[PDB]
């Protein structure tokens, strides 16, 4: 899953 | 089901009484008599044994007077077995206390805690009450010297003299009459004798119905000893006093 | 060691235009170097309108889709048959996913619908339920090539109005469902050629305020 | 977290114009030792499903069982256990893939792929997958193991499409069936000659053959070759 | 575990556990609260039917829940300290979470909602007390006084009482309680409370507790000779 | 199903009697006459052996137990009640204290915990008292002998000698007139043996009649030889012939 | 006696039945719906004049579109108005939107019958539940303790309810204004109330769509109480 | 991400980048970093988008009930407190955020409290959270005064947050801009960095390392 | 009399009085109908408010696509037992892409009322069901009781003077029976046979609900102007  | 035999051993009266602990006072009131007198210099407890028998192994008996520390000690009326169970729950918690801190337990932390375990069984749990009432005797270097009772319901209250048991009534008029705030130990050693003296049930009082104990500075230098009394002690301090 | 995740390949992009929406996926599906069919649907009519394909692991996305669709259906059983809207779908989603943050489901979730103001919307979800609303989401195999390209081409990025000297954007509008279902078939037909995993079929449903419509289109099959 | 023991190779199968044919051959391997010969892993429920098993034979068994006690459930307090509440072969793969995806989730599976083949009540063919992830699928042909690898390709040239189903005899599908089972024993080190094939058509309904064998098969170009590149004796 | 329906109701609505329990706070010594301009204080009768009691070490009848809360009541004092435990306890875990010590809206508001918790749960009978609780929210100079009751019911009050006799003292409060001009100093507002104890007590000797709180965690216990001033003081205007 | 009898079915009464104990107690005094008496170097303890049938062989019902082996029991009231104490005993012996201190406990302290487990039958919910009174005979290094006596309540008291049941009273006046703290165990075994005659009123002998003693140590009961430190069982149950051959000298 | 959960030989649970009889013996509570709003009042009925009487809470919010007043014992509401609270926020995080007013009733009273040998004995106390919301519009429910909730045009609860329900019947009809609604919920306050009604013995409170549920405070109730009478007077 | 958040003079700016990213594919330009817990209080997400997204909107469900239930607005203090006692629960179970809790209550002022996964929990009046957190502390710090008025405040952040943008790989977008003051917050717009960095170049006369 | 204390206590003659004063409450309950053909099956129930302010009291709910039910009696035990049929109903389709039949609807429910007339501490419910649905078999109707007692009908009603209704269905069979494709029909029947259980009353716009499961036609429910149509 992505970050920020 | 079953809620057809549920006694509901923790409800009110009409009145606002809890019956169970009503009925369990009125059961302690038949017990032998325990008195506890506090002085400056110490405490006395001192308990009429239930009507023994001439055969009774007096001297290895114990029956009135319990050792929950070494700095507490207790006097109880009422059922013997019921206040064991309490007993070792109250020593375990002396325990646990010292364990926690490094330092012996404030008399009136330790009083609480049982009391507020007699008070559970009047609010919850559908149990009976425990059929006891007990006179604690400690020392502590807060409050120094104390004396406190608890009851069936879980209520306790702290005392200059007291009695628990059989001819309270009695007893409590005779201790107002002759206890006086200065008073030393062995003031209240015969106090103690010579009250239940009057209000025994029996003939005449003998050191085979009795059980004793102090609680004094009277070691050596800032430090306390509890001393419980042994047959031919007793027998001595009752000549002593002239009872015998 | 026993590996509970598996990847089934195949590619979905969904995209919203002023008054309808679309959800596209190849029909492929995939394990290793095999074909396991060629025609296996994984965009789905939900019910109130809305239409969700969650691609990557199959098992995970049928057990998504499946725990949606039966969420649709409580939600009209205890609350007086009231229509899910899509920021509410959207919502419900996130915790279907996120309840499983610790053993997540392996699958790019995107679901395509109408907005309360009839307007076509489109969000898509991360694998542990993030997400967000869009005019525009490629998912899967694929999406790292298309993508990019609908960046330029639904959003009109790095594009500018000629002798403008690179002043002035070109305007964002708009596009017609025929324009849109253009984009999509070329996007899928460039994804076949480059990427081994998509191919076979590609299938879309098309979203407007008078229901949900199927269209199909045959893919390379190599 | 498991490993499988005793275990079989490939389970293929396909789609004709009026049913399915599904077949597997009666070996349990352990390993590369052969172990066990008349092991049957095709299994029949009702008259209108076989449920073909490859991977671990424990849980195969475990698999019957859970098919068995499914068909004896289904009869309690139903007078149409035999007519239109009769299991049928979609009732029978969503248990099983229900089952499969759960014990996954459990981080235990039963170590196994599956197909279910057979004929719906209204006349469609039934061919569906799954495995000991719950993954899941459809296909005109399917197969499992070296089956995915050898058979698909040669099934497929006879279907190829949904469309070239009713334009597929069952005499045409058993032959390729047939031959898929003959290449396998070939070039799968743990295939066995030996096989079973079942057929569930939607007018003459199950026909399942028991001890198949492979024949017609091509060794003769064998004494031709001679060393591995310069020898020639 | 033990299960069963104790407090229930009877077909006229009743619940008579709880009603019961009001009994027994009515047969408690009484407790009066007072709130002034600035102030609240708390008074409470002691039982004179005991001497030989040791007071160094009996339990006080006001409980400090936090350093600017104080709680009385009357009824069964076995009861009264579960509640007050509890209390105690809620007061530091606010401080913990909230970072700020309870208002006493709030404090009053848990210890009601434990009161009512014990009327509708198996196996255990209702709280035989009624509390007061007293003081003043962190960083506010405004008076707080609440009750609370065995029912789980509590209200704010401008000066209130519980216990035996609660209904004569109340009387006198209700006339001589001025909501325009409340007691404008800790001296008046004394006064006032121990002014309605002595319409129920006996003498005001080892039988009257006041305890004064005032803002910012001032709380002190007034000890026999400065209660018994205030006794003298009233008697000495009184022959009229 | 299970158990939903979780209050207490022993209650105080207004007049403050717990009504359960005391008609355990009633059960006691029903049951057959059993005692023990405490000599200097020695307990005995002795009951009658009533037998229900005469077909019944009554050797394989032992009314007196070995608990310890420098500890016995003996009841009167009701059997089965007794029967499963033992068990109780016997095994709380071991969880709570040899298995602990690796060695078995002082008598008191056994009793101590029979009395626990008695009073938890007089305040637990669903249950009744135990309809027994026992008489625990033992001995330990740092007491040495005793005696004591167990009722449905939970309370014990340590004696010089008593008795228990039927007759009871009776049978502790006798003991009154005899007993003197310069007995000897024989002298202790020989007025167990007369006292107990009083109260049987059918045949009278080493079948009929079940006494032990806790005394000196038994090496040749012990099974086993090596361990010097070790000197074996103090409790034994005297047999048959032996009771009839202090019943000629009677 | 005889169990919590039993029947009566009519067909209805005992101790709902005598939990209906507690509400009667409750303070009266009056809710009216109208197209611009719902109105809510209550009696306040302080025992004693010493008692503060804005610390009487009996209307109370549950979301910013649902409100409520209660009557019976009151205590018994706590926990009702909790999980209220509690189900409306998290409608909320799970659909990001306001939860239906029905949704929210039918929450309430699955709580209800959740007593035996969960709680011990069914609430003491009935509810009005009024709120707004965008498919239904402005709506007012009466949830008892025996599980049931009906919507209303207008309802009474309480002591007085039955002088007051009657009262309701006559003058409701469905072009009530809001202002017209206030008025009547305090006048038939004013009618079954034993002491004088004004604006320390009598709260009103409402919510609309556009700024949510509001209790009134003694000023602004003090002045529909004077232009009540003002109303009455005058013809 | 980039993130940051300041005290001065005039209350509390909040600014914050909008790229997310997985590895070095660039999932979204358009995350919005900012969530509006109420009128007068913000949070920030930085570190996992699934993470921060979830429990701040649900830390937001937290403080609403707090308020019908107290009758007043929820603390900073006990808002900020809320969310680090509440992953401080699933430390080690592998949550990553970095968050700030923005807000005025009268009792407080304006106030800034830093929260992360780790449990920790910081009052203070300047902080940067992310990938890029070290480009914005450098413009920031070396710019920043007590005594900004608004007008600057708001270009220092807006300004801080494309000096991370432009130098980190993982920051980018666009900038959204908050103030905050006695009154609530303010929206300042969303600003692509797309044209921002080219108008503050020529403008500011800075970004000299970029062919013009 | 000393034997209706609870559910768990037999009376002398074997009757059990908790479960008879359960039966008790649906008799009070509003009159509701069920009938049906071969390709259809209608549920119609008279609604009962509280007063001329309140509203009328729903006594119809969905249970699935194809099944449903009416509710007579206490109704939060309706809710209850419709949410346990929705579950059940539910099961079957997640697990065996299966829809349930309503036979196995029948049995469910009995064996789950059936518990709570055995064991002490509970109740039994306090309302009838008349279940409605189309399965692999066709239309059905059946009535259930507390009891645990489910039985399969042509037609039937329960509720206060059901005895009305009950009479004029078993003289109808032959005709309502045949009303197959025809949906109006058979609404119209069963309307007519609930008007046989009305007195002092008559059917009004927002008094009548109806609800109707069949061949083509998911089970849907009709109120307020979508039932004017039939008074
Ligand atoms: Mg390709």
């Amino acid at each position: 899953a992505p970050l920020x | 089901g079953s809620r057809r035999y549920d006694s509901r051993t923790t409800i009110f009266s009409p009145e606002g009484r809890l019956y169970q602990v009503e009925y369990a006072l009125e059961s302690i009131s038949h017990a032998g008599t325990a008195i506890g007198i506090m002085a400056s210099d110490g405490i006395v407890l001192a308990a009429e044994r239930k009507v023994t028998s001439t055969l009774l192994e007096q001297d290895t008996s114990t029956e009135k007077l319990y050792k929950l520390n070494d700095k507490i000690a207790v006097a109880v009326a009422g059922l013997t077995a019921d206040a064991e169970i309490l007993i070792n729950t109250a020593r375990i918690h002396a325990q646990n206390y010292l364990k926690t801190y490094n330092e012996d337990i404030p008399v009136e932390i330790l009083v609480r805690r049982l009391s507020d375990i007699k008070q559970g069984y009047t609010q919850h749990g559908g149990l009976r009450p425990f059929g006891v009432s007990f006179i604690y005797a400690g020392y502590d270097d807060r409050y120094g010297y104390q004396l406190y009772t608890s009851n069936p319901s879980g209520n306790y209250t702290g005392w200059k003299a007291i009695s628990v048991g059989a001819n309270t009534s009695a007893a409590q008029t005779l201790l107002q009459m002759d206890y006086k705030d200065d008073m030393k130990v062995d003031d209240a050693i015969e106090l103690a004798l010579k009250t239940l003296s009057k209000t025994t049930d029996s003939s005449a009082l003998t050191y085979d119905r009795l059980e004793f104990a102090t609680i004094r500075k009277g070691a050596n230098d800032g430090e306390v000893y509890q001393k419980i009394f042994k047959p031919q002690e007793i027998k001595d301090i009752l000549v002593k006093t002239g009872i015998t | 060691q026993f590996n509970p995740y598996g990847d089934n390949g195949g590619t979905i992009l969904g995209i919203a235009g002023e008054d309808f929406a679309v959800l596209a996926g190849d029909t492929r599906n995939i394990t290793d170097y095999s074909i396991n069919s060629r025609y296996e649907p994984k965009v789905f009519d939900c019910g109130d309108n809305i239409v969700m394909s969650a691609n990557g692991f199959a098992a995970d996305g049928d057990a998504l889709v499946k725990r949606f669709k039966n969420s649709v259906k409580w939600y009209h059983f205890d609350h007086n048959d009231k229509k899910l809207s899509i920021n509410s779908a959207a919502r419900n989603i996130q915790h279907l996913l996120y309840g499983k943050r610790f053993f997540p489901y392996y699958v790019h979730t995107i679901i395509a619908g109408l907005d309360e103001d009839g307007k076509g919307a489109v969000y898509s979800f991360d694998p542990v339920g993030s997400y967000e609303r869009e005019q525009c989401r490629a998912g899967g195999a694929a999406a790292s090539l298309i993508m990019p390209f609908l960046d330029n081409q639904v959003n009109f990025k790095n594009q500018y109005e000629p002798g403008t000297n690179g002043k002035v954007k070109k305007p964002l509008k708009y596009l017609s469902v025929e324009e849109v279902i253009k984009l999509v078939r070329d996007s899928f037909t460039s994804a076949t050629e480059r990427h081994i995993q998509v191919g076979d079929g590609l299938e879309i449903l098309i979203v407007t305020k008078d229901g949900v419509r199927k269209e199909f289109y045959e893919l390379k099959r190599d | 977290t498991q490993q499988p023991i005793v275990t079989g190779t490939s389970v293929i199968s396909m789609k004709y114009d009026n049913g399915v044919i599904i077949a597997a051959d009666n070996l349990g391997s352990y390993g590369s030792l052969l172990r066990f010969n008349g092991v049957e892993r095709l299994i029949p429920v009702g008259d209108n499903t076989v449920v073909g098993i490859s991977g671990d034979i424990s849980d195969m068994q475990h698999i019957e069982r859970l098919l068995k006690d499914l068909v004896t459930e289904n009869a309690y307090d139903n007078p149409l256990a035999d007519a239109e509440e009769a299991l049928e072969p979609s009732y029978i793969f969503e248990y099983l893939a229900t089952v499969m995806y759960q014990r996954r989730s459990k981080m235990n599976p039963l170590w196994n792929a599956i197909i279910v083949a057979g004929v719906q009540s209204n006349g469609d063919q039934f061919l569906r997958y799954v495995n000991l992830l719950g993954v899941t699928y459809s296909s005109p042909t399917l197969a499992t193991g070296f089956g995915a690898h050898m058979a698909n390709p040669l099934l497929r040239k006879v279907v190829d499409r949904e469309s070239d189903i009713p334009k597929t005899t069952v005499q045409v599908a058993e032959e390729a069936i047939v031959n898929a089972m003959r290449v396998l024993y070939y070039r799968d080190a743990r295939s066995s000659r030996n096989f079973s094939l079942a057929i569930i058509d939607k007018n003459t309904g199950l026909t399942f053959k028991k001890n198949l064998q492979v024949e017609n098969m091509k060794w003769d170009f064998a004494k031709d070759i001679k060393g591995y590149g310069t020898q020639k004796i | 575990g033990y299960d069963r329906a104790l407090s229930i109701f009877s077909p006229d609505g009743h619940i008579f556990q709880v009603e019961y329990a009001l009994e027994a706070v009515k047969r408690g010594t009484c407790a009066v609260g007072v709130k002034g301009k600035n102030c609240v204080v708390l008074g409470c009768e002691r039982r004179s039917t005991l001497k030989l009691q040791d007071t160094r070490i009996t339990p006080s009848k006001v409980s400090k829940i936090d350093s600017h809360v104080v709680l009385s009541f009357s009824g069964l004092n076995a009861d009264s300290r579960i509640l007050i435990e509890k209390a105690r306890v809620e007061a530091q875990s606010h401080r913990l979470t909230l970072e700020d010590p309870v208002t006493v809206e709030y404090l009053t508001r848990y210890v009601a909602g434990v009161q009512q918790r014990y009327t509708q749960s198996g196996g255990v009978r209702p709280f035989g007390v009624s509390t007061l609780i007293a003081g003043f929210d962190p960083r506010d100079d405004e008076p707080k006084l609440y009750q609370t009751e065995p029912s789980g019911i509590y209200s704010s009050w401008s000066a209130q009482t519980i216990g035996r006799n609660s209904k004569t003292v109340r009387e006198f409060l209700e006339k001589n309680y001025d909501r325009k001009e409340p007691p404008a100093t800790v001296e008046e507002c004394v006064k006032l409370t121990v002014r309605s104890l002595l319409e129920v007590v006996q003498t005001g000797a080892k039988n009257i507790e006041i305890t004064v709180v005032k803002p910012d965690s001032d709380i002190v216990a007034l000890s026999s000779e400065e209660i018994n001033q205030y006794v003298t003081q009233i008697e000495q205007e009184k022959q009229e | 199903m299970t158990d939903r009898y979780s209050f207490s079915l022993t209650t105080f009464s207004p007049s403050g009697k717990l009504g359960q104990i005391d008609y355990a107690l009633t059960a006691v005094k029903q049951g057959v006459t059993s005692l023990g008496i405490k000599a200097t170097n020695g307990v005995v303890i002795a009951t009658e052996k009533k037998s229900s049938s005469p077909l019944a062989m009554s050797e394989t019902l032992s009314k007196v137990s070995l608990l310890t082996p420098d500890i016995g029991a003996v009841y009167s009231g009701m059997g089965p009640d007794y029967r499963v104490l033992v068990d109780k005993s016997r095994k709380v012996a071991h969880t709570s204290y040899k298995r602990i201190y690796g060695e078995y406990p002082p008598t008191k302290l056994l009793v101590s915990e029979v009395a626990k487990i008695m009073q938890e039958a007089t305040q637990s919910g669903g249950v009744r008292p135990f309809g027994v009174s026992l008489l625990i005979a033992g001995h330990d290094e740092f007491n040495g002998f005793s005696l004591y006596q167990v009722d449905p309540s939970g309370s014990y008291f340590p004696w010089k000698a008593t008795a228990i049941g039927k007759g009871s009273v009776a049978a502790k006046t006798f003991l009154e007139k005899r007993w003197n703290d310069e007995l000897e165990l024989e002298d202790a075994i020989h007025i167990a043996l007369l006292t107990l005659k009083e109260s049987v009123e059918g045949e009278f002998n080493g079948d009929t009649i079940e006494l032990a003693i806790i005394g000196d140590e038994n090496p040749d009961l012990l099974g086993y030889t090596g361990i010097p430190t070790d000197k074996g069982p103090r409790f034994r149950k005297l047999t048959s012939q032996e009771i009839n051959d202090r019943l000629e000298a009677l | 006696d005889r169990g919590v959960s039993t029947f009566s030989p009519e067909g209805r649970l005992f101790q709902v039945e005598y939990s209906l009889e507690a509400i009667k013996l409750g303070s009266t509570a009056i809710g009216i719906a109208t197209k611009e709003g719902v109105v809510l009042g209550v009696e306040k009925r302080a025992t004693s004049p010493l008692l503060e009487s804005d610390s009487i809470e009996k209307i109370v919010e549950i979301d910013r579109h649902i409100g409520c007043a209660m009557s019976g014992l009151t205590a018994d509401a706590r926990s009702m108005i909790e999980h209220a609270r509690t189900a409306a926020v998290t409608h909320n995080l799970y659909y990001d939107e306001d939860i239906n007013v029905e949704s929210l009733t039918q929450s309430v009273c699955d709580l209800a019958l959740r007593f035996g040998e969960l709680m011990s004995r069914p609430f003491g106390v009935a509810l009005l539940i009024a709120g707004h919301d965008a498919d239904d519009g402005y709506q007012l429910f009466h949830a008892e303790p025996s599980g049931t909730f009906y919507r209303y045009n207008a309802k009474a609860i309480g002591s007085g309810s039955e002088g007051a329900q009657a009262e309701l019947l006559n003058e409701w009809h469905s072009s009530l204004t809001l202002k017209e609604a206030e008025l009547l919920v305090l006048k038939i306050l004013k009618q079954v109330m034993e002491e004088k009604l004004d604006e320390n013995n009598a709260q009103l409170s409402c919510i609309t769509k556009q700024d949510g549920f509001k209790i009134y405070d003694n000023e602004k109730t003090a002045e529909l109480i004077k232009e009540l009478k003002e109303k009455e007077a005058a013809e | 991400t980039t993130t940051l958040a300041f005290r001065f003079q005039g209350g509390i700016i909040v600014a914050v980048d909008s790229r997310a990213t997985a590895g070095n594919w660039v999932a979204s330009q358009t995350v919005k970093k900012v969530i509006e817990i109420n009128p007068f209080l913000l949070g920030t997400m930085a570190g996992g988008a699934a993470d921060c997204q979830f429990w701040e909107t649900w830390l937001g469900s937290q403080c609403r009930l707090h308020e019908l239930r107290e009758k007043e607005r929820i603390s900073v203090a006990a808002a900020s407190k809320i969310l680090s006692n509440l992953v401080y629960q699933y430390k080690g179970a592998g949550l990553s955020m970095g968050t700030m809790i923005c807000g005025y209550t009268r009792k407080e002022g304006p106030t800034i409290y830093y929260v992360d996964s780790d449990g920790t929990r910081l009052k203070g009046d300047i902080f940067c959270v992310g990938s890029g957190q070290t480009f914005a502390y450098g413009v920031l710090d070396s710019n920043y005064k007590w005594d900004l008025s608004v007008e600057d405040a708001l270009y220092l952040g807006k300004r801080s947050i494309l000096a991370a943008a432009h130098r980190d790989a993982y920051s980018g977008g666009s900038v959204n801009l908050y103030h905050v003051t006695e009154d609530g917050w303010i929206y300042h717009g969303n600003h692509d960095v797309g044209e921002l960095f080219w108008k503050v170049k020529e403008e500011e006369g800075s970004f000299n390392n970029v062919i013009g | 009399n000393n034997y209706d204390g609870d559910t768990v206590t037999f009376s002398p003659t074997g009757r059990l009085f908790q479960v008879e004063y359960a039966l008790e409450a649906i008799k009070q309950g509003s009159v509701t109908v069920g009938l049906r053909s071969n390709t259809h099956a209608v549920l119609v129930a008279l609604k009962r408010n509280a007063d001329e302010l309140s509203s009328y009291q729903k006594k119809i709910i969905k249970c699935d696509e194809h099944m449903g039910l009416s509710l007579a009696g206490l109704a939060p035990d309706a809710r209850v037992l419709s949410n346990y049929l929705r579950q059940q109903c539910n099961y079957s389709s997640l697990v065996f892409n299966r829809k349930l039949a309503v036979e196995r609807a029948g049995h469910l429910l009995c064996d789950k009322a059936q518990k709570n007339t055995q064991s002490y501490g509970g109740r039994p419910y306090g309302v009838g069901l008349l279940i409605i649905g189309y399965d692999k078999s066709g239309a059905h109707l059946l009535e259930f009781q507390p009891s645990g007692n489910v039985t399969e009908l042509y037609g039937t009603a329960i509720g206060a003077r059901s005895q009305g209704a009950k009479t004029y269905l078993e003289r109808t069979l032959d005709t309502f029976i045949k009303i197959d494709g025809n949906p109006d029909e058979l609404i119209k029947a069963g309307v007519e046979a609930i008007s046989q259980s009305l007195r002092d009353e008559s059917l009004t716009v927002d008094n009548l609900s109806i609800a109707i499961v069949g061949k083509d036609t998911p089970f849907t429910i009709y109120d307020g102007e979508a039932v004017a149509k039939y008074i």
